[PDB]
């Protein structure tokens, strides 16, 4: 597309109970990092390097508009696979889905977001690593990686 | 005879006399990159 | 290349052209904030993509068992005999059968390649 | 010098109980924090929720000043402890519990894009124009 | 155990850092959550495989892995791991005598 | 799974809440289990030996039991706390 | 002036705290009294192009303790206090981060092993019955 191939390859979330995926810097943005600053830190951990910079663009852009938590959370909420009546009742639904259902094994308590928002940038920071050919993608037949 | 080929490229005149003037290259360099056949 | 954060909400900048004095302005959106840009290139993108796997490398590797050693290729910083050889065997090389040199001896983490 | 080979050596006390908690306050690097212009300052707990196990909202200066918010780290120190030390006149250390600890990040503040006004520009989220011109609109 | 030996160790929590302090270190990862980061990772192996082989606090099932070049240190302790007995060696030389 | 699964499923279980306004709580703690057991026709429990299982087409399970604390609230200010050992 | 104001006045003052880590073995002791008001000395010994941090624990107490400084311009970190009046003020800032760790090593696994077992006294496991409920 014109635009399409400008902006070039973003990344989304496939969240549990979400019937459509989410961009993923709203994932972060509904965790509570709202500045790009502080959403790239849990993703890039060296700016000095432009490659990993520039594979991050298109997804800032997808979520440019929303700039809140709140307005996130309820972004997170509409696409649920419950959809809230009121909005009030959505954010309450997306804060219920990313407190328990993403990324349990982080942490489920109340005050988890930020070890998630690592995590969740780790995440994206290792498909980064696949994307720009440093760190070769994972075997699923490797047996180190089956129980 | 440079060591080094390059081809600078600059939009119409007449449109700089409506989308972006910026993003508009993007378009264009990926556009080239691939779509366009030599 | 150079990436710029806004001073006030740190968001992106991005590039933006002032027709009154016709200079490159990384802008921030939502932010009614401006700056002077300094680089005047605002985008590349190199498709060959010749990045040194030196920069790449970590000296850390030295500490791999599983590499081979080498006492025939010395340390250039500190003439350590010893150094451990690999291949960068990263995609996007399409290439990759050259050995990249990093000293073992401890805190000369110095990489070289032949 | 002295000072090239001084040594200091000064008392420890641990009071059982004070009146005032202590936690730990956090400030990202980045955010180039500066109190010399915090001339006023508020801090309370958050109205979202609608209290001792909610976020702390602080604000600076009103609302013309920049507006944190804190939040309790989620990891426990079940095998650790924090300890700050205080100087006195009578010359021996202090040593106080950290309560709690918090993260603090300024929030920005100008005309954030509503939830129903984000709901339009979904519409034009794969395709969008001139990024710069969506806020000049709003 | 292992969260409580590593905590005492000098391995950073991820709250209580900056991210401009994770470029440099090694993360720390058990059973595939990211506890924290450690500035030696090399000491840090010696310290770990040295409580496994004395079973001190790391039980003989617990597997420690360094990815040197990702800096990652990986320490699993989940069931479902298939494991074998491998004798240590020494400078070159068999530990067992 | 025996020493440690079940008993930690039990203990994660939440309690059960229920309000009719009388309330009701029931909470489990402790797990134990019996030997593998065959109730004959009279109902008398004795040991089953693995043969026997073999031989007669039986299960060779063991009984489990459970100890539940109840607790109800009659918004008397009287807490009743009532516990059934191995259930 | 009002209930929420935050009494800023150690900020200008400028006043420097350090920020230490410690095990729990060291604060278990002194909250075993936690009101004689003396756990220990802090000893500072500083030479021409080094310093060192250790502390001693009390004699009493125990019927060496060696300190690692830490970078803190990666993080600035300040200190507040709540008044039980409702009264906030800020502490100071912290201007060093130090951790304290173990002098022995062998032995000293054997209390964190005592540790690890009592904090295992809570985890119930399944127990045997050798006769049927009856
Ligand atoms: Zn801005
Ligand atoms: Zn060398």
């Amino acid at each position: 597309g014109a635009k399409k191939s400008a902006i070039g390859q973003r990344i989304v979330a496939t969240l549990p109970y979400i019937k459509q995926e989410v961009p993923i810097i709203i994932v972060f943005r509904a965790l509570g990092f709202v500045s790009d600053r502080d959403i790239l830190e849990h993703i890039i951990y060296d700016f000095e390097d432009p490659e990993m910079m520039e594979m991050v663009k298109p997804s800032l852009d997808e979520a440019f508009v929303i700039q809140e938590q709140n307005v996130a959370l309820n972004f997170i909420g509409s696409r649920g696979a419950k959809p809230g009546v009121t909005k009030e009742k959505r954010i309450k639904y997306a804060k219920e889905v990313l407190q328990k259902e993403m990324l349990p094994h982080v942490g489920v308590s109340d005050f988890c977001e930020t070890k998630k928002a690592y995590f969740l940038g780790y995440m994206v920071h290792r498909l980064l690593l696949a994307a720009l050919g440093r760190r070769e993608l994972d075997d699923r037949d490797h047996y180190g990686n089956k129980r | 005879n440079a060591e080094k080929l390059v081809l600078r490229i600059r939009i119409m005149n007449s449109d700089e006399n409506k989308m972006d003037d910026d993003v508009f290259l993007r378009c264009i360099e990926s556009n080239m990159l691939t779509d366009m056949t030599l | 290349v150079g990436i710029r954060f806004c001073q006030e909400c740190n968001n992106m900048l991005y590039p933006k052209e002032d027709k009154e004095n016709r200079i490159l302005l990384y802008a921030c959106r939502n932010c009614d904030y401006q700056q002077e840009a300094d680089n005047s290139c605002i985008y590349v993108n190199k498709i060959t993509h010749e990045v040194d796997e030196l920069t790449q490398i970590i000296a850390d590797v030295s500490q791999d068992p599983t590499l081979p050693r080498t006492e025939d290729h010395p340390c250039q910083k500190c003439g350590h005999k010893e150094a451990v050889f690999f291949q960068s065997h990263s995609a996007r090389a399409e290439d990759a059968m050259r050995l990249y040199y990093v000293c073992t001896a401890p805190h000369c983490g110095h990489r070289w390649t032949e | 010098g002295p000072s090239s080979q001084n040594v200091t050596e000064y008392v420890v006390r641990v009071p059982k109980n004070t009146t005032k908690k202590y936690n730990i306050m956090a400030f990202n690097a980045a955010d180039k924090v500066n109190f010399a212009t915090w001339n006023q300052a508020r801090l309370e707990r958050d109205l979202s929720n609608k209290p001792e196990d909610q976020p702390w909202l602080l604000r600076v200066n009103g609302k013309s000043g920049r507006k944190f918010k804190g939040i309790k780290k989620g990891g426990v120190t079940e095998n650790t402890s924090y300890y700050i030390f205080t100087q006195c006149p009578d010359g021996a250390f202090e040593a106080f519990p950290v309560h709690n600890w918090y993260n603090f990040t300024p929030l920005a503040r100008h005309r954030t894009l509503t939830a129903e006004e984000a709901e339009e520009e979904w519409e034009r989220r794969n395709k969008v124009l001139n990024h710069f011109s969506i806020m000049q609109q709003r | 155990p292992i969260l409580e030996f590593l905590e005492e160790w000098s391995m950073e929590n991820l709250e209580e850092i900056s991210p401009a302090a994770i470029a440099d270190a090694t993360k720390i990862f058990v059973n595939g959550c990211w506890v924290g980061i450690h500035k030696d990772p090399e000491q840090l192996m010696n310290t770990l495989r040295k409580l496994r082989r004395q079973m001190d606090i790391i039980v003989s099932e617990v597997s420690m892995i360094r990815d040197i070049r990702e800096r990652e240190i990986r320490i699993y302790t989940d069931a479902g791991r298939i494991c074998r007995p491998l004798l240590i060696v020494e400078k070159q030389k068999l530990l067992l005598k | 799974f025996i020493q440690m699964s079940v008993q930690r499923i039990v203990e994660d279980a939440p309690p059960i809440d229920l309000q009719a306004p009388p309330r009701y709580l029931l909470k489990f703690e402790q797990i134990y289990l019996s030997k593998p057991t065959h109730w004959e026709r009279d109902g008398a429990p004795s040991p089953m030996m693995p043969n026997e299982a073999r031989l007669r087409n039986l299960t060779y399970s063991a009984p489990l039991y459970v100890d539940i604390t109840k607790t109800v609230i009659k918004e008397g200010e009287e807490q009743l706390q009532t516990q059934h050992q191995k259930t | 002036a009002e209930r929420g104001e935050l009494d800023l006045t150690g900020a200008k003052q400028n006043t420097g705290v350090w920020l230490v880590k410690v095990p729990k073995y060291l604060s278990q002791q002194w909250a075993k009294a936690s009101g004689r008001g003396e756990v220990g000395k802090l000893r500072i010994a500083k030479t021409q192009g080094r310093t060192e941090v250790s502390f001693t624990l009390n004699e009493d107490l125990a019927n060496e303790h060696p300190f690692v400084l830490q970078s803190v311009g990666g993080q600035t970190l300040t200190v507040f206090t709540e008044s039980s009046s409702d009264k906030l003020s800020l502490e100071g800032i912290v201007v060093q981060r130090a951790e304290c760790r173990p002098a022995a090593s062998e032995n000293y696994m054997r209390l964190k092993r005592l540790q690890i077992e009592e904090s295992s006294k809570p985890v119930r496991l399944s127990q045997q019955l050798d006769k049927v409920v009856t």
